[PDB]
């Protein structure tokens, strides 16, 4: 379908925000990602934290503000127009059902159905730690295979 | 019951503050209908609850608030009903002159949602028989309403299915009917709670426009999901059910024993079912018999290994996606078929097995190689 | 008078779905909150509230923390207006927002509709208002029931969340018949009188 | 008859939201408008 560009600088800071954050398994730090979400292939330009909390001792019990994209976006559209948001990311490295909830803020914010991002913060096994999700429909949700660009600016 | 009454007392004073669902005239007409436990379907939570099948008279008395239908009682909250369950009155008419009343027209909910209003109202003109031509145009109108849509009801489908299939339940094309109805079981599958009647005769007719799909077999099917039991059990579904083994057993008078009418009635089965122990042979010869990357099949013997004959293999067998199906080609000669796939199955338990194997195999037989290469 | 956050705690419900007085209930709750969030932002300026979803099949916030107008600007739009509680969660969400209070020595408060039959558990609901006085959070309630929602956890909750008032719990238990709410929690200190602690 | 009196007087706090929402919308893209015009 659309399915997308990763931007590693996303990526890099994307661990920094679950270092930062000193995110654990108990939560996964969540965060903006920016890019432009029209084509076939969407492209990450870029992503951010969003301050938040997350409770699965409760599962829909989690906190979060958009307000900071509301600003957020201003900024990066004054830095950039193209950063349009393309959905979001979260540490993971794995789903949990809030996160359908949490998708659907972003529908607000998005323009297409927005994207999902896990991060494996340990990176453990293989190509990507990492997975991006949209919704679904019996629900739907999905991963489309996704990967680097050039970014050799990056690549240097 | 007062059940209304009650709420046609306490729903007029359920926050909903005194209401229309409790005036002078309406808890009479009730009352005036029965207290009887047969109703007209009784105002919000109850009539929330009640379909009341005595034909909603309140017909009118639901229509009162409907001004306030705004600031009262607001939700789709209408086609819930009447426009559902007066829907169920059963006329032409009717609905027809509730069309001619609502025509999915009035204030918010429809002319100013009533999409799915949109779609009774037209659906609901489609269940009663209109003009297949008529009902296309629009009815693919209606598609084309629930195309671009993102509709969070099922309902919307879940009457444009159930409506669509009504449309192919008016017709054949139960290849897409069934499906559509078996789409629409899906589109059931997560909503819509239902009655039997409804329920078996509908998977029923799912079951029946199954042999009226008859198909791309199939063979195995939704069968598993909550159809059966539920449907089969009896009557046909006897028939029904012994079809799921005629699409396996595929013995002729296993089941041309059974035939009355309705099934004679499309006696292509008989052909259906020699199209089926072709395929149904077919499908496991395809899935199991030459695991060793499957194909030949090739013909004769192997092909009457169907049990269903080589003057047939001439054709059955020979015809190929002249069965809709069979890739690949003919050594007449040599009696040998070439074969390809469109061969897919739902089944399980045991490809399992012999799938490692060689993936082991190999993988096992790279560390030989896959010792030293790099290594060394 | 009140230097905390807040939250609402709205259910757009059996209830509010069902006009409690003009135009409808989730209306009528409303501007009654406009009402409410005036005085509590007169209380002080930057008195915070938040506002969520107790209401529909899905909680979640509505109006994040702020002052602010942006409240009456978020609480613009709607809800699941038949939906159904979150409470139990959505109260615990409403916790955890109030956790993360801006700029606290704003105590935590919370303002709660009840358009809903209130399903929980006493231990839950406890344990919440034990979490809540525990977190030490201001809860008091807007509760037009069935009946109304009372003999219940909302009665208990209040004392269950209650070592001091303002500064755990107070209650107003919402009344049918010509009853603003505005009107109705003018009086109770809910609102005006003593306004936090 | 003083119904829709309170009823259009409940209307203009949500009906003053609007404009008010809007003059926070303003000012947003003014700038912006502005900021990087000038």
């Amino acid at each position: 379908h659309e399915k997308v560009t990763i931007a590693p600088l996303v990526l890099l800071s994307a661990l920094d925000h679950y270092e930062r954050t000193q995110t654990k398994e108990n939560k996964r730090c969540v965060g903006v990602i920016l890019g432009d979400a029209n084509s076939s292939t969407i492209r990450v330009t870029n992503s951010f934290a969003l301050p938040f909390e997350e409770d699965e001792k409760n599962s829909d019990v989690w906190f979060l503000d958009h307000n900071y994209i509301e600003n957020m976006n201003e900024m990066c559209k004054k830095i950039n127009a193209k950063e349009k948001l393309i959905g979001w990311y979260h540490s993971g490295p794995k789903l949990r059902a809030s996160d359908l909830k949490i998708n659907e803020l972003f529908k607000k914010y998005t323009q297409n159905n927005p994207l999902l991002l896990i991060v494996d913060v340990k990176q453990q096994g293989v190509g990507l730690p990492t997975d991006a999700y949209v919704a679904i429909e019996e629900k739907t949700f999905l991963h489309l295979p996704c990967t680097i660009e050039a970014e050799e600016a990056e690549e240097i | 019951m007062f059940n209304n009454h009650e709420i046609d007392t306490i729903l007029s004073t359920l926050r909903m503050e005194a209401d229309p669902s409790l005036h002078p005239l309406f808890e009479q007409f009730e009352k005036f209908y029965e207290e009887k436990l047969w109703f007209q379907l009784s105002e919000s939570l109850t009539k929330f609850f009640d379909d009341a099948k005595s034909t909603p008279l309140r017909l009118r008395l639901y229509d009162n608030f409907v001004s306030k239908f705004y600031d009262k009682i607001n939700q789709l909250s209408v086609v819930k009903y009447l426009l559902a369950s007066l829907k169920d009155s059963k006329d032409f008419d009717e609905s027809l002159k509730y069309l001619d009343d609502l025509k999915a027209q009035f204030q918010e909910l429809d002319s100013k949602d009533g999409i799915l209003l949109i779609d009774s109202e037209i659906a609901r003109t489609y269940l009663l028989k209109n003009d297949l031509v008529k009902a296309r145009d629009l009815l693919d109108d209606l598609e084309k309403t629930l195309d671009k849509k993102d509709s969070i009801p099922l309902r919307i489908t879940n009457s444009f299915y159930s409506t669509n299939s009504q449309y192919f339940k008016f017709k054949n094309d139960f290849n897409s009917f069934y499906y559509t109805s078996l789409l629409y079981l899906s589109t059931l599958e997560p909503s819509t709670s239902i009655t039997l009647a409804e329920r078996q005769q509908l998977a029923y007719d799912l079951s029946i426009s199954a042999l009226l799909g008859d198909k791309i077999y199939n063979f195995g099917e939704l069968l598993h999901h909550p159809i059966m039991e539920t449907i089969v059990n009896d009557s046909n579904y006897d028939w029904l059910f012994q079809l799921l083994n005629a699409l396996t057993v595929g013995d002729f008078d296993k089941f041309d024993s059974l035939i009355k009418v309705q099934i004679s009635k499309i006696p292509i089965l008989a052909q259906h079912e020699s199209f089926l122990r072709q395929k149904i042979c077919l499908m496991t010869l395809i899935e199991t018999v030459f695991v060793k990357n499957i194909r030949m099949l090739s013909f004769e013997d192997i092909s009457k290994a169907t049990h269903l004959p080589k003057d047939n293999v001439e054709h059955l067998v020979m015809r190929a996606i002249s069965l809709g199906l069979l890739k690949g080609s003919i050594d007449q000669v040599n009696e040998l078929v070439t074969i390809s796939w469109v061969q897919p199955r739902i089944i399980s338990g045991d490809q399992i097995t012999k799938m490692k194997d060689r993936l082991v195999e190999w993988n096992d037989q790279v560390e030989k190689l896959g010792k030293k290469m790099e290594a060394r | 008078m009140v230097l905390e956050a807040t939250v609402l705690v709205i259910d757009n419900s059996e209830y509010s779905r069902n006009g409690d007085f003009p135009r409808t209930r989730f209306e009528a709750q409303i501007d009654s909150v406009e009402f409410i969030f005036q005085a509590k932002r007169n209380s002080n300026p930057e008195n915070t509230v938040g506002l969520i979803s107790g209401a529909g099949a899905n909680p979640r916030v509505l109006s994040t923390f702020t002052a602010e107008f942006g409240k009456i600007l978020a609480g613009l739009h709607d809800t699941q207006i038949e939906g159904k509680l979150h409470m139990a969660t959505a109260l615990q969400i409403a916790q955890l927002t109030l956790k993360h209070r801006q700029n606290k020595v704003q105590h935590q408060r919370i303002v709660a509709f009840v358009c809903s039959p209130i399903s929980d558990s006493r231990d839950e609901l406890i344990r919440l208002a034990k979490t809540l006085k525990k977190n030490n959070v201001a809860v008091d309630i807007i509760n037009f029931g069935e009946i109304e929602q009372n003999t219940e956890l909302l009665d208990e909750f209040i004392a269950a969340v209650n070592n001091p008032q303002e500064e755990t719990s107070h209650l107003l238990t919402v009344t049918p018949g010509p009853r603003l709410l505005y009107e109705n929690i003018a009086s109770s200190p809910i609102i005006l009188e003593e306004g936090s602690s | 008859m003083a119904t829709l009196e309170e009823l259009d007087a409940q209307t203009l706090p949500g009906d003053d939201e609007l404009d008010q929402e809007i003059l926070n919308l303003s000012t947003q893209e003014l700038q912006t408008r502005a900021k990087l015009l000038d």
